[PDB]
């Protein structure tokens, strides 16, 4: 039914495509770099830290995500 | 009046050539370290 309906409502997509110009994404360099926005007049300070990771299909995002879940994340409404 | 002489001189030569060796190293040192003050760019973005 959904199948039935993709090609009733978007085909009207045909016709010609990609015939001029193809956009594919370039390489993004990530820099060891610093940001401080000093302001003395907030109550609290945002700190936020990070190294390059690898990206979307690399295998090795499920052993980040297992180092960062034992990390874990705490706020002050946590009872424990 | 002096017997060490040679003694003196020899070292002095491995003195030399030590800090020839050293002083260039440390500054490079130095330098990559203080490099992050050294190229810190400042603004200013007070509000209204
Ligand atoms: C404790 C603090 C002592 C740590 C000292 C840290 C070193 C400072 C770095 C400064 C660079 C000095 C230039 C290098 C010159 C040196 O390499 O030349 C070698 C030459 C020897 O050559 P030869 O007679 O052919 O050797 C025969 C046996 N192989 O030795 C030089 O004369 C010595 C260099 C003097 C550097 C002065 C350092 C200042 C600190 C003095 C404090 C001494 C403390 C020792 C007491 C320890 C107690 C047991």
């Amino acid at each position: 039914q959904l199948l039935d309906l993709a090609q009733k409502h978007f085909s009207g997509l045909s016709g010609t495509y990609d015939e001029d110009a193809v956009p594919t994404l370039s390489p993004c360099r990530f820099t060891g770099s610093q940001i401080c926005h000093r302001e003395d007049g907030l109550p609290l300070a945002h700190v936020a830290i990070a190294v390059e990771g690898p990206g979307w299909a690399h295998p090795d995002n499920v052993a980040l995500q297992v180092a960062n879940a034992i990390i874990g994340h705490y706020d002050c409404t946590y009872g424990g | 009046a002096e017997p060490e002489h040679d003694h003196r001189k020899r070292m002095g030569l491995k003195m030399l050539l030590m800090m020839g060796l050293l002083l260039p190293l440390v500054y490079a040192m130095k330098r990559h370290k203080w490099s992050v003050l050294k190229s810190r760019k400042l603004a200013y973005r007070p509000p209204k």
